């Protein structure tokens, strides 16, 4: 059985049980082989010379027991076994090279959109989205390789979801700050408390003819005023949306850092546990 | 089964008579499953989607030319049916005895995509013309901003 | 006889081998040569690299100020790159020479990825700055008196 | 009700040529022997039972036909499916509704909702890999992905109308007076108000005609630009109408595919 | 604009009797009332063929 | 300053209706020379060829 | 060193339960006979030889055991992964740098390089499927793949910075000297090619005021 939680950082114990399939306890019991100097040979045997370790697998140890049980009265006849525990490590490079490292990337990506303009050619949301694709891309790939049981999370798969989730999270914040970008004084108000606590407040916490033509004139000129008060409104939207794009992003930033931190890290302090026993390869 | 309907299964004593007595091949006994496959699974996760997906490149004639998101969905279009193409490939063998029908429909909606994304950039290119770059004659101006416009019924 | 659906018997001759010339031995030898039935691939791939293929070529007769040469342009590869995914189940793993259908799928590739380098070359010289840029008469003379004349594009005025 | 399933598997045995007048079995406890039994880690065993029947038929009255059911009630465990399979559809999901809230000056809303799509289609490799491609019945986790497919196209097209709305100028379209009702008067009451609703010598003579034609010019553009305005208010209200529908549909559909099944668990 | 109109017109209509087609040809396609083509019996528990 | 911009366009325009025509025959000879290629490619008329 | 590597592979061959003080094993050859081997697509044995080995253990010094060990020096063909895999990752790599001759005013910079990174992402399921999934090295095409995908994401970055430098406006952000001596200055002397009645009264102050906001 695997134990999925920390994959592909994880370490196994696989089972080998021997028994008797006509005998009971009584009729036939196990012990152990000695060496050349009587020492018990109590774990699997490994010839150090022609063994060669598997590709993705590392033997650190494998202790051997035998139990007897099934001896009670009401149990009737004692019976015994011999069980040996070889705890072998995944090398993890594959999945480190393959999968763990581009994915890291890909989902670092996102934290970029911060830094796009948020006007048309900006392409804010192309960044976000297409990394949420690139993403699904990656649990594609990911499905064909992870265990398939249900006792726990792989690693694996809760560092995507959670790369799933941030991305998602930062594209709701790059529509939410285009749509305050893009805000225009015929169809939107101005917001003075918005304004006060972002571009105010935060920084701190942080003859007719004659006539006719002076009216057309004039009419020239009070068009041009209003459009540099609109445009000025204007302005005044992307400023405010500058700095809800600067804040967000060291959100976003802690946020990622700080998951994706304490995810590798569950699986840093999963070692082999030190136990009493000598390695199975002497070295 | 989970797929496929009973839908005869007869039983025949099959006697060659060219087969000489002899022979093993002179005679046999067959049965015979018609079965009939029952579509939900397919209908529901391939057809459904994939045939929604085909429809909705049409949705690029009604988005304006100033969008400028126009070929970008009709290309996205053709990359999705390329995907179903993909999953459908590991499905069926790759016999030549016929094409099957979501086959068929996949490579008649390709086509189509692929015409659509040639007309939004014919669309696209007619829109940018400017003086400095194309002449627009009174026979153009006549057919398609009077004629078509009242026989089309555009506002 | 349970005819194959993707193979059609050509020959099936059968011969006796001598041995060249104590431990020597005969052969029967029965041959079948066979030939593949390409529907499948036709349907499933060259006609989707005809019409990437098709699409890559009017990605030239998108103008600049559209913006959209890019999409179009690299979405095709996009979707040859889903096409060698699908091919990648098929084909045979050997390498003692490529098959013909990979030989069309990395031209095809090839295609679109100059025509990507090459959208970007016109879109270089589009949006180029006049008051940074200054125009060689080279460029003048090439590109604005003589080559618009074989190219039947008349600039009007 | 997959993946949140119930199975009851059977293993029905007996003597192959031997009837009950010959050979008779009987079980050997009411229930099988699970003490055993190695740990799933996919099920879990709820009730497990083995149960003795004996069938005769009418032709054969003398020869009853013995056998021994065991039969073992499962429960799967959804942890998989619900990390794998249910999360990023509810994610899609979500960002489904979000280009409701995009200006459509962005030049971005096809882009988002096309590539949430996109991410949909990739995803249905995963999905039908990992979905038994039965027709018995839709799975539950297929309805939720169907709808969730449904749900983008339906945005995707919505979308494409509220761009055509967006668009529309006096050179093209005259605004009707319903949509003017409908969208600019009637809803913001019904909405909290946050968006706005030598004289003779020729040169002299051409350069005050001139000035006069760049002063209508200028007005009949702003008159243009207002009627413009109009329609984009109209596009406005109809996309915050969208992102609260798509919102609560989104809630509504996640909830009326699981919630069921999943109350009738919790109430177990 | 007038260009998309027509092409609209003329493309959505192509497609959707097209599709229409494709699909019918597999609506309503099953297989023949009787297991055998040219013998009318039907092989079925039913229709015991008594000596 | 537009004088010059609708010169730098016109050369663009032009370049990238050589590249048009460029591609045409490119793509033409191509196909047609990998797909001769494969339809020419017929199965052996006798079993034991010379 | 794959798709371009070299594998010695051995094949020990012993009698498991007689030893050598009873049944001794000579090879017939001092090479494996490859008269009737079949031509391999894939592989060409560059070398073969049979040895023999006899081994005494100390727990046993009467019994030598015998084996003989063939082994076969063998060398990928790699014109498939050449053709399958190294290609499409070239025709990448080169694309990445095409994003920095696009103009940041075509509005299409991170099209084009996050549609690069998405189609190496799509060719990263076609690698999963050709090479093979082991971690006892990191494999040459694995080395290049990595590689590849570093590069595209260093493009998207600096290209992000690119963008970001285009639309700095004056009024929010003022140019700092050093940039104006650096790239102004310095950089463009290695290369070339580019530069660098009331009523009455109030119509007057018009005209004057539409002076100087074009200004
Ligand atoms: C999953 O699926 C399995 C079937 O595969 C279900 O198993 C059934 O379980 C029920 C009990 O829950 C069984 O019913 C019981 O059968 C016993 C044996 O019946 C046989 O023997 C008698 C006597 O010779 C015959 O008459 C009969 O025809 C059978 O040959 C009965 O002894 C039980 O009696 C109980 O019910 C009766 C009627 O209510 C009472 O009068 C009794 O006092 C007593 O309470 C009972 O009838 C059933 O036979 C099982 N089927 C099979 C095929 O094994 C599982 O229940 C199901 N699991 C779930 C949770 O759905
Ligand atoms: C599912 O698949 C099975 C096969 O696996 C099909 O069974 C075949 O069905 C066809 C049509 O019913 C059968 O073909 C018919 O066979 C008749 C008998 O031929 C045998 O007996 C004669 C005796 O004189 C011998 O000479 C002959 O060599 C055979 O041994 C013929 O009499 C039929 O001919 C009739 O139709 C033809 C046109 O097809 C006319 O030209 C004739 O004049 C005449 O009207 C006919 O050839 C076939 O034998 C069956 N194969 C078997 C049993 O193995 C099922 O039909 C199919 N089910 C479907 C598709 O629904
Ligand atoms: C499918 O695959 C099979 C093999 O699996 C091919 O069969 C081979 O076909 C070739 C060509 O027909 C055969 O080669 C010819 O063999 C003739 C007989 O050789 C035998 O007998 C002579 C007796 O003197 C021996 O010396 C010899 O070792 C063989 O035992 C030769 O007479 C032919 O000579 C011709 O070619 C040589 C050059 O190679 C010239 O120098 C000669 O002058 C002359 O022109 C020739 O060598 C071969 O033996 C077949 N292999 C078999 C039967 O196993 C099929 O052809 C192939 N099918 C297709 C369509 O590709
Ligand atoms: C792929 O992998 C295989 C296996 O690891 C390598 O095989 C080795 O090949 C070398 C030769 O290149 C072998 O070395 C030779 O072994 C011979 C046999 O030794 C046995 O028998 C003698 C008695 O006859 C014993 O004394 C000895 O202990 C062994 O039991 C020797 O006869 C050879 O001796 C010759 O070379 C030495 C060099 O020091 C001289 O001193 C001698 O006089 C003489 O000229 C030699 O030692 C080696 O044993 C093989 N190993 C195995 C396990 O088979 C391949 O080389 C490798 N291929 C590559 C990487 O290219
Ligand atoms: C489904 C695929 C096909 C879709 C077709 C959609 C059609 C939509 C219909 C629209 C036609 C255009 C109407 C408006 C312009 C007319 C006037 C004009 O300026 O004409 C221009 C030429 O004509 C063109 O530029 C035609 C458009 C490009 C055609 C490209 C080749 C065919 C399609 C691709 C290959 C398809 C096959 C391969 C791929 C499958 C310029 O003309 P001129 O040189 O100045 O000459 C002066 C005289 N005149 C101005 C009066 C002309
Ligand atoms: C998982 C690992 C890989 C992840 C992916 C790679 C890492 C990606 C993440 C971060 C690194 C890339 C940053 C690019 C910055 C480009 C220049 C820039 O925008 O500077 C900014 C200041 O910026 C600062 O004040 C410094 C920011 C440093 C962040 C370092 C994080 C590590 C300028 O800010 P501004 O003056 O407001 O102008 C922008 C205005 N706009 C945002 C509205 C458009
Ligand atoms: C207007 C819009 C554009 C139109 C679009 C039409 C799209 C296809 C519609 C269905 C065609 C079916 C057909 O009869 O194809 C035939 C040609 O098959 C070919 O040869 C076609 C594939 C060509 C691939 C490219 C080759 C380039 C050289 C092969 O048919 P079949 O395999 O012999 O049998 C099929 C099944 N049936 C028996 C029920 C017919
Ligand atoms: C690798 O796998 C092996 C096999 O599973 C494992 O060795 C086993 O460990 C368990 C403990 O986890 C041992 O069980 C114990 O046995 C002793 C008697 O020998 C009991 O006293 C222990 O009782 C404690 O635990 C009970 C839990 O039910 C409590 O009820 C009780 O009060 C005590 O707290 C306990 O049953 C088992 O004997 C061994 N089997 C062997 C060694 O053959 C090994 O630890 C695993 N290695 C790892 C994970 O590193
Ligand atoms: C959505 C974001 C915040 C989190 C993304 C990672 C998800 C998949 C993580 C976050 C918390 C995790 C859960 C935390 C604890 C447990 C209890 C354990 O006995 C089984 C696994 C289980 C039930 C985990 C499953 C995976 C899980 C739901
Ligand atoms: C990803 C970020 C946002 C949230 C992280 C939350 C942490 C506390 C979660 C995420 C995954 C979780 C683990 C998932 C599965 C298991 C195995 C179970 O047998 C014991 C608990 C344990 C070991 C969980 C402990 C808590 C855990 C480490
Ligand atoms: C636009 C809407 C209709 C979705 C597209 C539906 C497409 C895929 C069509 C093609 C063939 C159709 C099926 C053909 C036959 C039947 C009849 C009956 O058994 C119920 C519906 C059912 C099973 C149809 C469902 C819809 C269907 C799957
Ligand atoms: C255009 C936009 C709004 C999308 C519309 C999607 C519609 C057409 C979809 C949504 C759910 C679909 C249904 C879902 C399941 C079944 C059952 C089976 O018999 C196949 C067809 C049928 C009956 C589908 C027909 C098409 C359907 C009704
Ligand atoms: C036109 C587009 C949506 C392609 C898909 C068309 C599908 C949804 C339509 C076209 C014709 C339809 C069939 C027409 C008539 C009947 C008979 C009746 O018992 C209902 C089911 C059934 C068998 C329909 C199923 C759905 C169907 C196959
Ligand atoms: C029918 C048998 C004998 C084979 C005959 C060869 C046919 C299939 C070949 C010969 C020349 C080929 C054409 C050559 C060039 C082009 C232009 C390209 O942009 C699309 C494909 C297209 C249009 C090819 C289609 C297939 C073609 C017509």
């Amino acid at each position: 059985a695997v134990e999925v939680t920390y994959f592909p950082f994880d370490w196994q114990n696989c089972s080998l049980i021997f028994r008797s399939q006509t005998y009971n306890a009584e009729e036939v019991e196990f012990t152990f082989a000695v060496d050349n100097d009587g020492k018990t040979i109590n774990k699997i045997d490994i010839d150090t010379e022609a063994y060669t370790e598997n590709g993705e697998w590392a033997i650190d140890f494998c202790p051997g027991v035998i139990r007897r049980h099934h001896g009670g009265a009401t149990d009737g006849p004692g019976e015994t076994d011999v069980i040996y525990s070889l705890i072998i490590r995944r090398k993890p490079l594959f999945y480190v090279i393959n999968i763990i490292v581009p994915c890291v990337l890909i989902s670092g990506l996102v934290l970029l959109a911060y830094f796009l303009p948020a006007q048309a050619g900006g392409q804010k949301c192309t960044v976000s989205i297409n990394v949420l694709l690139a993403q699904t891309v990656f649990l594609f790939l990911i499905a064909q390789k992870i265990p398939e049981t249900s006792l726990s999370v792989p690693l694996l798969g809760r560092f995507l979801i959670f790369v799933m989730v941030v991305a998602t999270l930062i594209v709701m914040n790059c529509v939410i700050v285009l749509n305050v970008s893009q805000r225009t004084p015929t169809t939107h108000a101005m917001s003075p408390r918005l304004r006060h606590v972002l571009l105010e407040l935060l920084p701190r916490l942080l003859a007719p003819e004659v006539r006719c033509c002076v009216d057309a004139v004039n009419f020239v000129a009070e068009s041009t005023r209003d459009q540099e008060a609109t445009g000025e409104e204007v302005s005044d939207w992307v400023r405010m949306g500058n700095a809800l794009d600067n804040i967000c992003f060291w959100a976003a930033l802690v946020l990622f850092s700080v998951g994706s931190s304490l995810i590798f890290l569950g699986a840093y302090f999963n070692r082999v546990p030190d136990l009493p026993y000598a390695p199975c390869i002497q070295p | 089964n989970g797929e496929w309907e009973i839908v005869h299964r007869p039983a025949r004593v099959n006697v060659d008579p060219r087969a000489p007595l002899d022979s093993p091949s002179r005679q046999d006994i067959t049965f015979y499953l018609i079965i009939r496959r029952k579509p939900l699974f397919y209908i529901i996760n391939i057809l459904v989607p994939c045939v929604l997906i085909s429809f909705m490149v049409n949705l690029v004639f009604y988005l304006p030319a100033d969008s400028g998101e126009k070929t970008s969905v009709a290309i996205s279009v053709l990359l999705a049916q390329s995907v179903f193409l993909l999953l459908i490939s590991k499905r069926l063998p790759a016999t030549s005895m016929a094409i099957p029908l979501i086959g068929k429909f996949l490579l008649f909606g390709m086509v189509l995509v692929t015409m659509v994304v040639v007309i939004c950039v014919i669309v696209l290119n007619i829109h940018f013309r400017t003086p400095s770059t194309h002449v627009l004659s009174e026979g153009v101006k006549k057919l398609f901003l009077e004629t078509l416009p009242e026989l089309l019924h555009m506002s | 006889f349970i005819e194959n659906g993707q193979w059609e018997i050509i020959h099936k001759p059968s011969r006796l081998i001598q041995p060249p010339g104590e431990g020597q031995r005969q052969e029967v030898i029965f041959y079948l040569i066979i030939r593949r039935k390409p529907l499948f691939y036709l349907v499933n791939v060259i006609a989707p690299c005809i019409l990437i293929t098709l699409l890559a070529i009017f990605v030239f007769y998108l103008p600049p100020d559209a913006g959209e040469k890019m999409g179009l342009s690299i979405f095709a590869l996009l979707t040859l790159t889903v096409f060698l995914l699908l091919l990648a189940d098929k084909v045979p793993e050997t390498s003692l020479s490529v098959p013909i259908i990979i030989k069309y799928l990395m031209f095809t590739m090839v295609l679109v990825t100059f025509s990507v380098i090459l959208s970007v070359v016109v879109l270089n010289l589009h949006h180029r700055s006049p008051h940074t840029h200054q125009m060689p008469l080279w460029v003048r003379q090439i590109f604005i008196h003589k080559l618009p004349l074989y190219l039947r594009l008349k600039r009007p005025k | 009700h997959f993946p949140f399933d119930e199975q009851n598997c059977s293993m029905k045995l007996g003597t192959w040529t031997y009837d009950g007048s010959v050979v008779a079995i009987n079980p050997e406890s009411d229930q099988p022997d699970l003490s055993n039994f190695m740990e799933s880690g996919e099920w879990v065993i709820k009730e497990s039972r083995g149960w003795k029947h004996s069938v005769t038929y009418s032709c054969c009255p003398d020869t009853p036909y013995l056998d021994i059911t065991y039969h073992f009630v499962m429960q799967r465990l959804p942890l998989y499916f619900i990390v794998n399979v249910i999360i990023p559809c509810l994610l899609f999901s979500f960002l489904t509704g979000l280009v409701f809230y995009l200006p459509t000056d962005s030049g971005e809303k096809m882009t988002l909702s096309i590539s949430v799509l996109l991410s949909l289609t990739v995803f249905l490799l995963v999905i039908v890999e990992l979905i038994p491609s039965t027709s018995s019945a839709v799975p539950l986790i297929g309805k939720y992905m169907l709808f969730t497919m449904v749900f983008v196209i339906a945005s995707i097209i919505i979308t494409v109308i509220v761009i055509n709305t967006h668009h529309r100028s006096p050179s093209t379209h005259v605004m009707p007076n319903w949509v003017r009702k409908v969208f600019i008067d009637t809803i913001p009451n019904i909405m909290f108000f946050s968006t706005m609703k030598l004289i003779k010598h020729p040169e002299v003579k051409s350069a005050i005609e001139g000035i006069k034609y760049i002063a209508e010019t200028m007005k009949s553009d702003q008159e243009s630009n207002n009627a413009a305005a109009e329609w984009k208010y109209v596009a406005m209200v109809m996309d915050h109408i969208l992102l609260g529908v798509f919102m609560l549909v989104c809630i509504i559909g996640t909830l009326a595919v699981f919630a069921g099944r999943l109350i009738e668990l919790n109430q177990q | 604009r007038t260009v998309d109109r027509l092409c609209l017109f003329v493309v959505t209509p192509v497609m959707v009797v097209g599709t229409a087609w494709i699909f019918l040809q597999g609506v309503y396609n099953q297989p023949p009332p009787q297991p055998f083509p040219g013998d009318p019996y039907s092989y079925n528990v039913q229709d015991k063929r008594f000596i | 300053h537009d004088a010059l911009k609708e010169d730098w366009q016109f050369v663009a325009m032009v370049v990238d209706r050589l590249f048009l025509w460029t591609f045409i025959i490119f793509t033409s000879v191509g196909t047609l020379v990998i797909f001769l290629d494969a339809t020419y490619h017929l199965p052996p008329p006798d079993p034991f060829p010379s």
